[PDB]
DNA sequence: TCGGATGTATATATCTGACACGTGCCTGGAGACTAGGGAGTAATCCCCTTGGCGGTTAAAACGCGGGGGACAGCGCGTACGTGCGTTTAAGCGGTGCTAGAGCTGTCTACGACCAATTGAGCGGCCTCGGCACCGGGATTCTCGAT
DNA sequence: ATCGAGAATCCCGGTGCCGAGGCCGCTCAATTGGTCGTAGACAGCTCTAGCACCGCTTAAACGCACGTACGCGCTGTCCCCCGCGTTTTAACCGCCAAGGGGATTACTCCCTAGTCTCCAGGCACGTGTCAGATATATACATCCGAT
């Protein structure tokens, strides 16, 4: 099963996990929220305050930041939310 | 930041900023040292030290030791893809090497 | 009855045992004597700080280990598993040391 | 206090150990001598610089910083002893 | 006696910031001192050569930024540039 | 584009969940300029007092912290002349996952015990850490003549 | 009747002819186009001084010539006369470029 | 915009660069590989050249920029300035 | 030698000593530049230039050309030993390379 | 307007040439190469003397600093001959 | 596949010295103020960089025949790994001596700084010779054929 | 072994052009002279660390035997680079044109050096305690001969 549309949101901006990223601390947030919480914050987890600097480098080096399989579940279970989120 | 506290705090860093300012002045790097450069350089230094110390701490936790020793630093530096390229020529004292055996030398599956 | 490993296994075991450690391999006093000899050759009547001898030993060991890594790469490249002097000479000639 | 043939202090087992750490499985009997040669050359390019610093500062003890500077000059920066 | 300067206390602060339990040996502290001094020398020297090439006479922030773009490899470069820009922006205001 | 939804979530939070011994709201129609009211905690030398404070949400909220400052004049070790506050999760420790309620509870905890480590006004900090009787005397007098 | 040299002589003649000269070997305009392409990749909307393109060409040619010297050394070391990609990869791995 | 220009480094040009290096016999899998490594080298020099040009707030990459990039990498060049 | 004359001629050199002094002062190499350092440095630079020009002039006379070109500088630098050890990494533009065919590649009976 | 002036070691290299080979000219590209070579060697020696005077906490680049930088920077015979030439020139200048 | 045999990882007391923390102070960092020149902004100007023909022709692309080198397979005879008994000297601890690194104080000769001033060096012009180039001729490797 | 045809390469002479070397005018930086603060040389004192020596333990070096895996040479195959002739694509060159942006000059102001005063951040030093090294005794994994 999958958590409802409520928990499918980003735990920061309360919006859908558009292109989510799964941090080493098991947390998740949408790609814009991620890139903000890394390029304008202290490179730490917004949930449990865990630095992911090295992991961030190691994975963006391979462009393996986005979690593809969760994103596929979101696009097959709640596609219209992702599409209405796609414009803005 | 209106805070008239030590410039380290006013920049949010941990590395000293006045000391970096002096080292940039007395070091004959240039005639004038702008007031922004020491803060920037202290931030960069702190960030690099944070990276290396985090990786070394991870390695030391892996080897079940609660105190980083040069071997863990060598492991952390050589296992990362960028910290190795930045320190390609450096030689860590008491660092050992990365454990790896060439594939051709391993015994014949018989 | 005398149980002896086939030739080629104690070598790998030693490779693992020595890559898994960090201590110095060249014994201390002979290397110190060699360093003092080269010194008295260059400028006579010298003294050495123990830290300087240790730094020399660390640098020499790291250099030799790198050279043996590249030599082993050469020897494997020539479809061999033994390192021969032409391997070391090729490693140093390519690396840009002596030309 | 002269000395002779001290490079034979770098014995054959020591070179075998150095080669094991480098990941070498089988060593030819003509490596040892060769290696010693190489080793000596390396030292005669570091000590010569180290002493050159000591001669300059008008000292008689080659300090650790002298050796570290001599190394850094050759492109083999060494961490752990200073600078 | 004479008093020497080192980055020991600051390295220890950063450690206790990113790993609240693991200490650090003395020799590792020496290695970190040497590493910080080396990166300092590299960055400052490259910024000085930039100032000299462009005929300027002062090492502003942007010279340090370009030196960091030059020395550090790609991803470290981006992250450190962002971090330094953030620190300066916070220090100014 | 996300700041509007973030402030919407925050106002809905303060609606459905009032902060502990506190309240807040938009002082004007604009969402980025806010006013809040804090009640004096018991375990704080400012018992019974009520203080109004102004909130300025930044442009890159939440990833940038919102500047809060006490508008009422308070003689506090962490409150300067105009009423600015020195809080680490307000300058650098600010995690954008935090809500209003968490920063309000943190400033409450600071009101419970002033932090003169990096103070704004030195003499009030030194009289707080030197002789506490004169300190809570003057703070109680302030929170009775200005907060009442 | 058609007189043709044995395979292996025109190669040596070309080696002599090209080592006895200095002009550029990579044609100008294709190399210039390649450089401009990599440029627009890095920072868009750039212009180039002809001297800079020439300096790039000189550096690239000297680098490739050095790499081929060391590659040929490797290929000879492996008891061959043909250079193969593993030779170039070994040369670059030993030289310390990519590791 | 430009694309597929590494094929401008043709096969005979690499043959010439190989002859000057002293190579008698080349294998058909070298050409491709060569292009590869050459590209890398360029992507390591131009990147620094641009970094200099972007610092001085210019839009042309002068020869001194390339020379400084090379010298910074360790491939000092004589003949254009420095 | 006491004199009131251009420091170059007074020192017995050909390179400028005033220009080298200025470059040592305005280059941020150190705070103060001793009065005897620029002379030493100009002398060393002059010696090295004379060395390379000697060898290059010889190499140019070999090719029957009476005017040094980069090729001859490259030949004179690579053929020598100390100079080639000093300029090991330097690349001489338009310099060509030493004629060197490996022995194994040569024909055989 | 008027073009700004660019310094170079052209005339000095030409003087040294006419001392060594009194009949052999030199072409412009060769002149640029020799000029860049002089600049590079000057930079190496000066920077080495700078680091050397900074190691011992001195503040002055004396002649001894240049002498030791030369001893550190050049191969054997070149180091010996260049140190000889430098000492000769300095003593002739000071006397 | 298979049971001995050996090296390796693992769990447990223990003990010691390296690390983390508290303290006095003191020297270097922070704060206020003044001056001046370095850098930024504006304007302009002309050097040279991009873009574009169009013709020639050197050079790349393609295909073909073959021969010589890459590579696999066998073999064989030595060089080298493994193990062991023996001899050597490294390592350690403790002690004694002093050579020399390091620090402080004093004093002056050396280098910075500044105003003048005057010639070396740089920009621009230019002209004759060194080198490039072409054409022919001399010769010299190369290959096949005996 | 040889010798002769066939391409290829080296010499040589005539012609031509553009650039290397030299001349001239003029700006600006190198030189001279004087003044002045201080970096550095030098004497003196201290006391840290390097050198030399000795005696004991035991780990490592060593010399030797021996079996064997592999380094090296030979043979044979076949396929894939080389040389070459032919055709087709595009580099190169000489030319022209537009304009953009690098380089230059003038002005202005604010950012940083320099100075003085003041005080707490950090450093040398001293002290306690637990992380890790050590020793011991196990279980466990892996190698190897023999089925
Ligand atoms: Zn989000
Ligand atoms: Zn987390």
């Amino acid at each position: 099963a999958i958590p409802s549309l409520s928990e499918c949101q980003c735990g920061i901006c309360m919006e859908i996990l558009v292109e989510p990223v799964t941090l080493p601390c098991n947390h998740t947030l949408c790609k814009p929220c991620f890139q903000s919480t890394v390029e304008k914050a202290s490179l730490c987890c917004p949930f449990c305050r865990r630095r992911v600097s090295s992991w961030t480098r190691y994975h963006t080096r391979r462009n393996s930041l986005v979690n593809v399989e969760l994103w596929t579940i979101i696009q097959k279970h709640y596609p219209r939310e992702c599409k209405l989120r796609a414009s803005g | 930041s209106a805070k008239a506290k030590t410039r380290s705090s006013r920049a949010g860093l941990q590395f000293p900023v006045g000391r970096v300012h002096r080292l940039l002045r007395k070091g004959n790097y240039s005639e004038r040292v702008g007031a922004g450069a020491p803060v920037y350089l202290a931030a960069v230094l702190e960030y690099l030290t944070a990276e290396i110390l985090e990786l070394a701490g991870n390695a030391a936790r892996d080897n079940k030791k609660t105190r980083i020793i040069p071997r863990h630093l060598q492991l952390a530096i050589r296992n990362d893809e960028e910290l190795n390229k930045l320190l390609g020529r450096v030689t860590i004292a008491q660092g050992g090497v990365l454990p790896n055996i060439q594939a051709v030398l391993l015994p014949k599956k018989t | 009855k005398p149980h002896r490993y086939r030739p080629g296994t104690v070598a790998l075991r030693e490779i693992r045992r020595y890559q898994k450690s960090t201590e110095l391999l060249i014994r201390k006093l002979p290397f110190q004597r060699l360093v003092r000899e080269i010194a008295q050759d260059f400028k006579t009547d010298l003294r050495f700080q123990s830290s300087a001898v240790m730094a020399l030993q660390e640098a020499c060991e790291a250099y030799l280990v790198g050279l043996f890594e590249d030599t082993n790469l050469c020897a494997i490249h020539a479809k061999r598993v033994t390192i021969m002097p032409k391997d070391i000479q090729l490693a140093r000639r390519i690396r840009g040391e002596r030309a | 206090k002269v000395l002779r043939d001290n490079i034979q202090g770098i014995t054959k087992p020591a070179i075998r150990r150095l080669a094991r750490r480098g990941g070498v499985k089988r060593i030819s009997g003509l490596i040892y001598e060769e290696t010693r040669g190489v080793l000596k050359v390396f030292l005669e390019n570091v000590i010569r610089d180290a002493v050159t610093y000591t001669e300059h500062a008008k000292r008689k003890t080659v300090t650790a910083m002298d050796v570290v500077y001599a190394l850094k000059r050759q492109g083999r920066t060494l961490y752990g002893f200073g600078g | 006696r004479s008093r020497k300067e080192s980055y020991s206390i600051y390295v220890y602060k950063v450690l206790k910031q990113v790993h609240p339990d693991t200490g650090i040996s003395s020799k590792a502290m020496g290695i970190m001192n040497s590493f910080v001094n080396d990166i300092f020398e590299r960055i400052a020297g490259e910024a000085s050569r930039l100032a000299h090439y462009n005929k300027r006479s002062t090492i502003t922030s942007r010279e340090i930024q370009t030196a960091v773009r030059l020395l550090l490899p790609g991803e470290l470069a981006k992250h450190a540039v962002s971090e330094g820009t953030k620190a300066v922006t916070k220090y100014t205001s | 584009g996300s700041a509007l939804k973030r402030i919407n979530k925050e106002l809905s939070d303060l609606a459905r969940d009032p902060p502990a011994q506190c309240s807040a709201g938009p002082v004007g129609d604009d969402m980025f300029h806010w006013q809040a009211t804090i009640m004096g905690p018991n375990d704080s030398p400012y018992q019974g007092g009520v203080f109004f404070l102004t909130i300025h949400f930044p442009t890159d909220y939440p990833f940038k912290p919102p500047k809060v400052a006490f508008t009422t004049r308070i003689y506090h070790p962490n409150i300067n002349s105009n009423g600015s506050i020195c809080l680490d999760i307000l300058r650098s420790q600010w995690s954008p996952a935090l809500t209003i309620s968490k920063v309000l509870l943190s400033i409450c905890s600071l009101l419970c015990d002033p932090n003169p480590d990096d103070p704004l006004v030195p003499e009030i900090a030194r009289i707080y850490k030197t002789d506490r009787d004169k300190y809570n005397r003057i703070s109680r007098e302030w929170t009775q003549k200005y907060a009442m």
